[PDB]
């Protein structure tokens, strides 16, 4: 249905990597040779890198992912190298919220820091936004797409929760509320989630036996549930997120529902089945009803009642199954095929420190 | 159906 959250990228203020590190690489090398000038090159290659990967929004395209993460690689292979950690290299990363944006009485919402730790935090979350919004832009009906949305959603996991565990100590101060760890907790469940159902299309598209897509359905409505039930009562997430929660949560167990019915149908199940497609269409028409703006769920509900409607005339013509209350039916069962992508650097293809030499 | 999910993980490769 093409209804899929993705992040906007941080804007962050341009800054000269160059000059604070060249100046304590001329300090550190008096030698007025090659290597102070070859590390005075690489520099200014990183800073270039920089400008490069976080200083252009454009781009949805892996060549753009590519940059940002050799970036990411880049920065975390250098604060061991450099004297960081002490605040004798002036530097300052100025980044902008990428929720908040702030009323007109106060300016935007930005944090400047002289961290290297609140870079990386900012540099790791836009490679987890721009890999979400390059797994939102994939056709579904291809499996090539299917598999580059399931790769970059789980790798979008992964390093949202990486930022989750790691953005307390990285920062002095305290965050801003995108990259604290309540919001990329619940962001990187979000795109747990959606890998998840990028598995359930997968498995529906090859035609797989209903009893395993009832579970990956199933297993995606956890998922959704426990996203949207984190977004309850905050507002820091676009409007149009904690809908889209609850709409995809009643729309996977309404999948669900609608494939474990099928197999009940095959097993003479027919009481089962009328029971299992009764629940399916309680939950499409609530969602119908309430998230209209948000989901197209007609084609689906369609389908439901098509089937729902052949099964109680042939049940109460033919076969005359007790159709059992949904309390007295057993569970379906879950499947997870996705996990959060840990980040290692480096997460980067050919990967070259460019002080390596150092 | 196990074998199944087995194949469907040895996907993303």
């Amino acid at each position: 249905m093409a209804t899929f959250i993705s992040v906007q990228l941080k804007k962050t203020s341009e800054v000269d990597l160059a000059k604070p590190l060249v100046k304590f690489i001329q300090q550190t090398y008096p030698s007025g040779g090659e290597e102070q000038a070859q590390y005075c090159r690489a520099a200014e290659e990183l800073s270039k890198l920089r400008r490069a990967a976080v200083g252009r929004p454009l781009d949805k395209h892996e060549g753009a992912l590519e940059t940002l993460l050799r970036y990411y690689d880049q920065i975390c292979s250098i604060e061991p190298k450099f004297p960081f950690s002490e605040n004798q290299i002036c530097l300052t990363f100025t980044w902008k919220d990428a929720f908040d944006k702030g009323s007109l009485f106060g300016g935007s919402v930005k944090l400047a820091l002289a961290s290297l730790g609140y870079e990386k935090s900012c540099v790791l979350f836009n490679c987890a936004a721009l890999a979400s919004q390059i797994a939102a832009e994939q056709n579904l009906d291809n499996d090539e797409g299917l598999k580059i949305a399931a790769k970059h959603y789980q790798f979008a996991s992964g390093a949202f929760l990486h930022i989750k565990e790691t953005v307390l100590s990285a920062l002095s101060r305290e965050p801003t509320v995108d990259i604290s760890p309540d919001t990329v907790g619940t962001l990187s469940l979000i795109m747990l989630a959606q890998a998840q159902e990028v598995f359930f299309l997968k498995a529906t598209r090859d035609k797989m036996k209903d009893a395993i897509i009832a579970k990956l359905a199933n297993q995606a409505a956890d998922y959704f549930g426990d996203a949207f039930k984190q977004c309850q009562y905050k507002d820091t997430l676009p409007k149009e997120v904690f809908p889209v929660l609850a709409a995809k949560h009643c729309i996977m167990q309404a999948n669900a529902e609608y494939h474990q019915s099928i197999l009940a149908k095959q097993q003479k199940k027919f009481g089962e089945e009328i029971a299992r497609l009764q629940h399916a269409a309680e939950l499409i028409k609530t969602v119908a009803s309430r998230y209209d703006e948000y989901v197209n769920v007609k084609d689906f509900s369609d389908k439901i009642n098509r089937a729902l409607a052949a099964a109680k005339k042939d049940n109460d013509f033919i076969y005359h199954d007790r159709v059992p209350d949904l309390k007295d039916l057993d569970p379906i069962g879950k499947a997870t095929l996705v996990k959060s992508t840990p980040v290692n650097v480096p997460i980067s293809q050919k990967f070259t420190d460019l002080f390596e030499k150092m | 159906e196990d074998d199944d999910i087995k194949q469907l993980a040895a996907w993303t490769t």
